[PDB]
Order: C-alpha cells, then sequence, then structure tokens
C-alpha cells in the first residue's frame, strides 16, 4: 500500500525495476550499484558496485603540493548499513 | 513549575522572535519566529534567516522547517 | 527487516568496513539484532596502522559502515520469508 | 556468543581509539561493558617491540564503559587464577 | 517509560551548563521533561569571546547538554 | 516426433531424424511448459492464483498425437469469473456464466506443412476434439489450450478465459518464443541443415566522432 | 471481460547460480543435463571453472616496461 | 535495567569517575545514578583537555555524553560473579 | 605475396603475445587490409577488426631518426618495442598523450626540422637514450603543443586554399587526427 | 497556526530547498515525506555551499541528516 | 532477481512413469 507512495518510493521503484542508484554515503564515499534489497533504516545490500572516493597523495613532495585523485574499487555483492546513507539518487 | 514545552507553548503564544543554535555548528544561528511545532520538535519559522556569527552574515530563508535533533537552544 | 537476512549468514568469510576505516576480514560467527557482529579468524587492519591477526572479534552493530561478500553467495534464496 | 568470553583478558576498542584491556565480566543490552583489571592505551601496543611493548598507559581498574562509544573485542590471554 | 530526570534538587538554582560544540551557558533552572531540554531564567550566554550575553528565558535541547553545576549550593 | 509422413521419402526423414535427435520435441515441450509455469509464479498476486502445478505429465504425452492431457493446473484459492471459449488473438470476449476453481493449461506442438498450417483452426479443433472425447482426462471443464507450430513458428490458443490471462499469456507467448532455449536450438539446428546464413554489418570505421572509445579497458591496436 | 488494464512487463531470463546472465546455448546445455539426468565431465567443468576466474580475473582491472628498456 | 546499571546503582554514594564525550573527566563521589548513566555527583575535580584541574563540591553530567565511568573495585568481588 | 605476408606477421605477433594481451580490436589504417586480416585471424574470432576513418602519420616514425636509422641498420627482421608516450602515463591521462604523440607525429610530417626545433624549445634540453622525445613538465609541453597545433594549421591553410580562423575545433580535432572535413 | 507535517502536506509538490547538516542543499520539488521525515525530491539540482554543482534527477534524502526545509 | 530453472527428469528415473513435483 503505502510501501509504494513513500519517501523509500526511490528505493522501491529502484529495486523492482533493478536499476543502479548513487548513493553518497557518510564519509563521502559515492556507492554506484544495483539495490538488491533495503529496509526502513535503508540497510541496502547492493550487487556490484563501484566505491569512488577522492585522495590526495599527502605530502608526497614533504611540501604538501598534490592535487586530489578520483579512486575507485569495486565491490561484488555488499551490504551497505544504512545510517552511512546521506542521499540515495536514481538515475537519468 | 514550567516545563520546555509550556515556554514554546508560550511562545507561539507570544510569536514574538527567537534564535535557534545548532548541534556543535556553532557559528551558524538561525533567527525566525515558530508557527508551530509537535512533539519532534522540528519547527517551522517565520521568515528565517542564516546569521553567520564570525563573520556576521544574515542569508534570508523565508518559511522555514528545522529538525528537532539539530537545535542547542532558542534565545529570545 | 534486512538484519534477518545477515544472521542467515552464518559461516561466511566477509569483510566489514567500520566508521573507524578498520576493515576486517574474517568468517562470522554470530550476528545479533542490531547487526552485532561476532566473527573468527580474524585479520583486522585499523587504518593507518599495521594489520593484526586476532582470533576472535566482536564488533558492535552501530559502529558497522558496510559489509563485503564474496562472490559465491546465493542471497536469491537467502533474501527469502 | 559474548557469554563464551565471560572473565576474559579482554581488549575493547573504543571509537576514538582509546584502547581497553580488562575483565570482561558483565555486559548489557547496549554492550554497556563492566571491565576489573583494565588498562588503557592509545598508541603503542604489543606485537614485542623493539624498544618497549607497553608505554603510553594509564591505570584505571574497574570501568563502566557506556556502549555507544564501544567498537570491538578481542580476548589477549587466558583469564587468571583468581 | 522514559523516567525524568531527577532535577528538582536544581530547580531554581543557578546552573552553568555546558553545551555540545565546546559551548557553555549560565542561568536559573525553571524545569525539564523526562527528555532533559531545560528552561532558564536569567539566561546569561558566556562564549569563548569572554563577554557575556544575557538573553533571559531560554530552552536547551537536552541532547546538547553535556553537564550541570550548580553554581547555588 | 509428431511428423507424420505422407509417402516413404527416405532423405527427408534422415534429414528429419537427425534435426530432431536426442529427444528435441520432449526437450521442448518441457522447457515451453517450465516457462510458462515460472511466468506464472511470477504474476500470480496479480492474477489472484492460488498455486501454480506442474501437472505430472506422461513421458510420451509431447508426440501423443491422438490424445492429450493437462499439462499445468492453476489453484485459485477463490472462484474466477470466465469466459467463453475465444481465440488467444480474439480482443472482444464474452463472459460465460459460470465460474471455476481449477484452471488447466495444455501446450500442444506441431509440425505444419503447407497445407495445414493455420494455427488458430487446429487450436480450436483440438481444444474442442480433447475437451468432448473420452479418452482425454481434463481436470475441470474450464481450461485453455496453446498450440504452437514449430515448422512455421506460429503460437495461438483457443480455450476460456479469466481476467488478465489473455493479455498475460498474449505477451508470455511472445516472449517464449522469442527467447525460449530449445526452440533457438531447433532454430540453429534448421539453419545448419539448410546451410542457410544470415550477414555482418563490416563494423564502423574509426572516424573523429568514434575515437573516443580507444581509451577504454579493452585493449585495441592500430595497424 | 471487461478487463483489468495495465502494462505487464514479462521478462524471461536464464541465469546461472552466481547470477550472470546465461546465454541460451548453456541454458539449453543445463536444460539438457538436468533433463537426461548425467552432467558433463570432470575436465569440461574445470576448463570451464577456469575459463570464468580467467574473464573474472581479466575483467577486474607493459609501455612504462618498454620505455624504461629502450 | 540489566547488570552494569545495576553495577553504578550499586555505586550510588561512593567514589567515582567519569570520562565524559568531549575528553573531560571528573572524580569525586556520587549521589544519584539513574537508569540513563545520568550521574549527579559530588567534591569532585574536573580535568579539561587542557590538562588542568578545578574542583567543585557538585555535578550533574548527562548520561549518553559519558565516555565511561571509573568505578572503585569495591564493586569488584561482590556479588556479581554468577553473571 | 606481401598483403597476406603482413597480415600473417601481426597475426603472428599477436599468437606469441599471451592471451592477456592480445587484443580484442584492431584498426588498419590502409583500407586495403582488413580482409586478409579477416582471413588469417580466424583463430581468434573473439577481435573485432576495422578500418579507419582517420590516418595517423607514422611515417614519422620512420623520418624520426632513431627509429628509421633502426629500421634501415637492421639486417635481420625483428619486433621491435617501443613506448611513445616516454612516461606522459604517470603526468597526463591516456588521451590526452595520444593527442599530444598524435599532434607531435602530424606537426613532424608536415615539417620535419622545423616541427624538430619546436619539439625542442631549447637547445638545452634533452632526451635519454631510454626516451624518444624531449623530456618537458607540463607548461613546456603546453607551449610546444599549441606550437606544432599551429604550425599543423598553417601548413594545412596554405595547401588546402583555405584561411585558418573559419575552423571550429571539431574540425581542428578531425584535421590534427587525418580526417578531411 | 500551522504544525511541521501540515507544512510538509502544504509543500508535496512545490520547489523547496532543504539543506543538509553538512553544508549540502538540494533544490527541486519534493514528492513526499514519511513519519520519520525522510524525503523523496524530485526534479533535484544539488547546491554545495551556494553553488549547484549537479541536475541529479530523482533523490532520497535521509532523515538523519536534514538540516532544515526552506520554501523557495 | 532470478532464479535457476527447475527441470524434471525423463531418463533413468528410477521413479514412477509421472512426473514429480
Amino acid at each position: 500500500e503505502e510501501f509504494n507512495t513513500g519517501p523509500l518510493s526511490v528505493l522501491t521503484q529502484s529495486v523492482k525495476n533493478n536499476t543502479q542508484v548513487l548513493i553518497n554515503c557518510r564519509n563521502n564515499k559515492k556507492l554506484l550499484g544495483r539495490v538488491k534489497a533495503f529496509d526502513r533504516h535503508c540497510n541496502m545490500v547492493l550487487e556490484n558496485v563501484k566505491e569512488m572516493w577522492t585522495e590526495v597523495p599527502k605530502s608526497g613532495k614533504g611540501k604538501k603540493k598534490s592535487k586530489p585523485v578520483n579512486k575507485d574499487r569495486y565491490i561484488s555483492k555488499m551490504f551497505l548499513r544504512g545510517d552511512s546513507v546521506i542521499v540515495v539518487l536514481r538515475n537519468p | 513549575m514550567v516545563q520546555p514545552i509550556n515556554l514554546i507553548f508560550r511562545y507561539l503564544q507570544n510569536r514574538s522572535r527567537i534564535q535557534v543554535w545548532l548541534y556543535e555548528q556553532v557559528n551558524m544561528r538561525i533567527e525566525g519566529c515558530i508557527i508551530g511545532f509537535d512533539e519532534y520538535m522540528n519547527l517551522v519559522l517565520d521568515d528565517a534567516e542564516e546569521i553567520h556569527s564570525k563573520t556576521k552574515s544574515r542569508k534570508q530563508l523565508g518559511r522555514i522547517m528545522l529538525k528537532g535533533d539539530n537545535i542547542t537552544l532558542l534565545q529570545s | 527487516k534486512l538484519v534477518r537476512f545477515l544472521m542467515k549468514l552464518s559461516h561466511e568469510t566477509v569483510t566489514i568496513e567500520l566508521k573507524n576505516g578498520t576493515q576486517v576480514h574474517g568468517t562470522i560467527t554470530g550476528v545479533d539484532v542490531s547487526m552485532n557482529t561476532h566473527l573468527k579468524a580474524v585479520k583486522m587492519t585499523l587504518k593507518n596502522r599495521e594489520p593484526v591477526q586476532l582470533e576472535t572479534l566482536s564488533i558492535r552493530g552501530n559502529n558497522i559502515r558496510y559489509f563485503i561478500l564474496p562472490d559465491s553467495l546465493p542471497l536469491d534464496t537467502l533474501l527469502v520469508d | 556468543k559474548m557469554l563464551q568470553h565471560i572473565d576474559y583478558r579482554m581488549r575493547c576498542i573504543l571509537q576514538d581509539g582509546r584502547i581497553f584491556i580488562g575483565t570482561f565480566k558483565a555486559f548489557d543490552k547496549h554492550m554497556n561493558l563492566i571491565l576489573c583489571d583494565c588498562d588503557e592505551f592509545r598508541k603503542i601496543k604489543p606485537k614485542n617491540s623493539k624498544q618497549a611493548e607497553r608505554e603510553e598507559k594509564r591505570v584505571l581498574g574497574l570501568v563502566l564503559l557506556r556502549g555507544e562509544n564501544l567498537v570491538s573485542m578481542t580476548v589477549e590471554g587466558p583469564p587468571p587464577k583468581d | 517509560k522514559a523516567h525524568p530526570p531527577e532535577l528538582k534538587k536544581f530547580m531554581d538554582k543557578k546552573l552553568s551548563l555546558k553545551l555540545n560544540g565546546g559551548r557553555h551557558v549560565q542561568g536559573i533552572l525553571r524545569g525539564f521533561d523526562p527528555f532533559m531540554n531545560l528552561v532558564i531564567d536569567e539566561c546569561v550566554e558566556m562564549a569563548t569571546s569572554g563577554q557575556q550575553n544575557n538573553i533571559g528565558m531560554v530552552v536547551i535541547r537536552g541532547n546538547s547538554i553535556i553537564m550541570l553545576e550548580a553554581l547555588e549550593r | 516426433t509428431g511428423i507424420f509422413m505422407h509417402g516413404k521419402i527416405p532423405t527427408l526423414k534422415i534429414s528429419l531424424i537427425q534435426i530432431f535427435r536426442a529427444h528435441l520435441w520432449q526437450k521442448i515441450h518441457e522447457s515451453i511448459v517450465m516457462d510458462l509455469c515460472q511466468v506464472f509464479d511470477q504474476e500470480l498476486d496479480a492474477l489472484e492464483i492460488e498455486t501454480v502445478q506442474k501437472e505430472t505429465i506422461h513421458p510420451r504425452k509431447s508426440y501423443k498425437m491422438n490424445s492429450s492431457c493437462a499439462d499445468i493446473l492453476l489453484f485459485a484459492s477463490y472462484k474466477w469469473n470466465v469466459s467463453r471459449p475465444s481465440l488467444l488473438a480474439d480482443s472482444k470476449d464474452v463472459m460465460d456464466s459460470t465460474t471455476t476453481q481449477k484452471y488447466w493449461i495444455d501446450i500442444q506442438l506441431r509440425w505444419g506443412d503447407y497445407d495445414s498450417h493455420d494455427i488458430e483452426r487446429y487450436a480450436r479443433a483440438k481444444f474442442l476434439d480433447y475437451t468432448t472425447d473420452n479418452m482425454s482426462i481434463y481436470p475441470s471443464p474450464t481450461g485453455v489450450l496453446i498450440a504452437i507450430d514449430l515448422a512455421y513458428n506460429l503460437h495461438s490458443a483457443y480455450g476460456n478465459w479469466f481476467p488478465g490471462s489473455k493479455p498475460l499469456i498474449q505477451q508470455a507467448m511472445a516472449k517464449i518464443m522469442k527467447a525460449n532455449p530449445a526452440l533457438y536450438v531447433l532454430r540453429e539446428r534448421i539453419r545448419k541443415g539448410l546451410q542457410l546464413y544470415s550477414s555482418e554489418p563490416t563494423e564502423p570505421y574509426l572516424s573523429s566522432q568514434n575515437y573516443g572509445e580507444l581509451f577504454s579497458n579493452q585493449i585495441i591496436w592500430f595497424v | 471481460k471487461e478487463k483489468d488494464g495495465y502494462k505487464p512487463d514479462v521478462k524471461i531470463e536464464y541465469v546461472d547460480e552466481t547470477g550472470r546472465k546465461l546465454t541460451p546455448k548453456e541454458a539449453f546445455r543445463q536444460l539438457s543435463h538436468r533433463f537426461h539426468g548425467k552432467g558433463s565431465g570432470k575436465m569440461k567443468t574445470e576448463r570451464r571453472m577456469k575459463k570464468l576466474d580467467e574473464e573474472a580475473l581479466l575483467k577486474k582491472m607493459l609501455g612504462t616496461v618498454a620505455l624504461l628498456q629502450e | 535495567i540489566g547488570v552494569p546499571i545495576k553495577v553504578l546503582h550499586e555505586a550510588e554514594g561512593h567514589i567515582v569517575t567519569c570520562e565524559t564525550n568531549t575528553g573531560e573527566v571528573y572524580r569525586g563521589k556520587l549521589i544519584e545514578a539513574e537508569d540513563n548513566m545520568n550521574c549527579q555527583m559530588s567534591n569532585i575535580t574536573v580535568t579539561y583537555r587542557d590538562g588542568r584541574v578545578a574542583q567543585l563540591e557538585q555535578v550533574y553530567i548527562r548520561g549518553s555524553k559519558i565516555r565511561f565511568l571509573i568505578l572503585p573495585d569495591m564493586l569488584k568481588n561482590a556479588p556479581m560473579l554468577k553473571s | 605475396l606481401a598483403k597476406w605476408k603482413t597480415a600473417e606477421e601481426v597475426a603472428a605477433l599477436i599468437r606469441s603475445l599471451p592471451v592477456e594481451e592480445q587484443p580484442k580490436q584492431i584498426i588498419v589504417t590502409r583500407k586495403g587490409m582488413l580482409d586478409p586480416l579477416e582471413v588469417h585471424l580466424l583463430d581468434f574470432p573473439n577481435i573485432v577488426i576495422k578500418g579507419s576513418e582517420l590516418q595517423l602519420p607514422f611515417q614519422a616514425c620512420l623520418k624520426v631518426e632513431k627509429f628509421g636509422d633502426l629500421i634501415l641498420k637492421a639486417t635481420e627482421p625483428q619486433m621491435v618495442l617501443f613506448n611513445l608516450y616516454d612516461d606522459w602515463l604517470k603526468t597526463i591521462s591516456s588521451y590526452t598523450a595520444f593527442s599530444r604523440l598524435i599532434l607531435i607525429l602530424r606537426a613532424l610530417h608536415v615539417n620535419n626540422d622545423r616541427a624538430k626545433v619546436i619539439l625542442k624549445p631549447d637547445k638545452t634540453t634533452i632526451t635519454e637514450p631510454h626516451h624518444i622525445w624531449p623530456t618537458l613538465t607540463d607548461e613546456e609541453w603546453i607551449k610546444v603543443e599549441v606550437q606544432l597545433k599551429d604550425l599543423i594549421l598553417a601548413d594545412y591553410g596554405k595547401k588546402n586554399n583555405v584561411n585558418v580562423a573559419s575552423l571550429t575545433q571539431s574540425e581542428i580535432r578531425d584535421i590534427i587526427l587525418g580526417m578531411e572535413i | 497556526p500551522l504544525n511541521p507535517k501540515p507544512f510538509l502536506n502544504g509543500l508535496t509538490g512545490k520547489p523547496v530547498m532543504v539543506k543538509l547538516k553538512w553544508g549540502m542543499e538540494y533544490k527541486g520539488y519534493l514528492v513526499s515525506v514519511d513519519g520519520y521525515m525522510n524525503m523523496q525530491l524530485a526534479n533535484t539540482e544539488e547546491y554545495i555551499d551556494g553553488a549547484l554543482s549537479g541536475h541529479l534527477g530523482e533523490v532520497l534524502i535521509r532523515c538523519n541528516n536534514v538540516l532544515y526545509i526552506r520554501g523557495v | 532477481v532470478s532464479q535457476k530453472r527447475k527441470y524434471r527428469q525423463y531418463m533413468n528415473r528410477k521413479g514412477g512413469f509421472n512426473r514429480p513435483l
């Protein structure tokens, strides 16, 4: 009933179609991947996620001079605990 | 013997102006007059304005509603 | 409730990244309803430190950022009620 | 699975990095801890160091740790006789 | 089942609150809830800049309250 | 097999036997039945079906041309208001004054030659022959029969219909005929036997607006 | 009939236990195995598995060497 | 109300210390200790993260802001070894 | 003999190289080679052979003294290996490194010695024996890149009866790649 | 005269801008609000520190992270 | 999601002529 009209309709309309969602997490790692499931807490079990975050080389010169680099890692199947979710976003 | 909800009860009986201060964002303050709230202490506020204290900036907001577990204080 | 999916996952070698960045690679032994994760054969790398071998660990369930499950997991027969 | 760890010499990591080791005697539904014999660590913790294995250490004795600040557990050695 | 915090010892007393972000506040207590939100008369703000800022009746969310010190006996 | 040979044409006989080696008829029948049952499980809740029961078919039922039996049986949990027997494409069907609880479904494969490749007529005739017949045992008088012409890749069904059933079966047959593994295997075997193949699109020559793909993960060489 | 009125999104897809989309050829291979009651040989199973892990290793990912050696 | 909160119930009127969420530690003698670990304590020294020392004769610290509580080992023996 | 000989030599190199490094996409600069590749590379149907609507002046390599001298002096046929990006993979992206390399090659083709003196903005900069192009950092690389680009555009405007300022960036890109607007 | 869930009742469908506690801002037509005041926004553009970094589409914004809601 | 197809057996069964469930 109201499972499909609330604000979690972004998640239950993305787990039906198995489309990918972009999640800005709390430590500012970005999870791109398909929701296999979610719940009240947005404990989203996800398949095939690109986890994309930013680094700097952290003063490799000794003079604190470098530019941030985009790093990413692949995770096959994850269980993202949903407190660390800030925003979930369906794709355009 | 009055309560906090007795103060905010009497305060939206006044509709005067108040300034909410936030959890851990000590420079960030928000001024407004409450129109309504209930028990989760989310507050709608009249013509609110963010004042940044260390630069003293007044960014106007309008009809706002602020979330309950963020406030540290309400000073009249 | 999705935590019930995790307590069906007894005896799986999963890694767990916490809110302190510490990656814990080990065979999961028990889950509470609050995701209190009890692990064995633990290889815990606290981040900005070298990894330490420990025989048993018990993470509190609030402090889990995410899990990492292996490739060989049948979740289509695991998330059913 | 924690009743299989009572009275042990447990190494409890907090969310600040302030590590405890002591007598895992009583826990709670929030995992509020009661630890006797417990001592604290910040910087160096022992795997047989080249200099000395236990500095940055303080005596506290018996603590109630709130579960809000608690992360992990590990037993370091068998329980003593007493 | 939320019992009220046991604060009729501290009613009508001059207390210095510590608030969350290293903050501080002073005033007379006037009441509470089970959530330990405190209502305060004669509130002086007392920031870390060093100059003392009176307000009056304020309400403080109990989440942000670290400690009470009853400055009055 | 359900292929009937008028005259002893040894060349055609050996060709057809080679095409249908390894119980391909029965494998196709099994695959079709399982696909339909899966789709029904999928739309169970929307169609108000209690359960799907795979009727225990006799092993030689696929090519049992003279008689027939029920393949799938839908248990309702209620009473549906069913329709009169109409073609799968009959967009306008009148409701019969009856309701049922068990809805049976039969699958019939045929190898139609030039004379008799009208799947609609074949389905109608077989449904009204088997239902009325004494040797064909069906669970309820209400059900559906679905005929697939393999030799011409045609599909159609004739029996009753309750709400949702007609559109569901229409789309399910579309997708089954499009992507069934056994049907694909038979099609490829026929293509191999005829040595008739399809061609290719060269591949777009790398242009200034297409060079962007050169720097992907796939390793590429320039000669 | 007074149909309900909707678009039934029917998807017929064949997938292995690991969740990979299955090509129709090996889908029918598995069907025939389950049908007859006998699977492939040990050597073929090993070859298939080694191919799968080869694909995984290739997808999960000498110019500098040539420049240094030049 | 489990066994650690019963332990701090049995630490009422005793010498107790609390380290707080900000890092201040408070060594005194308790007066009241509730279900939610709120502690009203007395004769107490406050040690900030500055390292300095202060004293005042009473304090009331909120329970969730407690990091931990140094208890005396008067309570280490009796009676909670049956736990 | 020639077409199928070059096809079989490239196929032999592909066979010798391990599968992990074997390409799945090959692009022939000369259109009259893909068909013999289609015939001879049937052992690796997983690859895709196509033509290039853009031509890359690899005769620039022969013009360069190093590669040309090596090719001419090599009495025995061989499979010499090189890295046209000296170390640019660690400094800039692969796409921009390729753009710089093709800019250099086309500039040298249009004017060998002029492009050489441009490639060396100063007479002090040197290229190591393990390098092909002079060792430059970001600023010098950008400046010499724009120099070579403007030289190429000037040559094209001289030769094609059209000015320089009437072409958009898409046209500049397709010209430097080798496409005819 | 107007309490918070009547307020969010009043603005389901108008363009608003909800501000996170972490300084992010989100402009768009919000769709719906639950009991916890999680928010579903459609046609969203994400304003980092008063300057937008992108149009994004449909976003779910979790309730533990909003700072306020502003009706624009 | 999707599940592996569950096909029945015909040859070398040792069971009754009719299908199982």
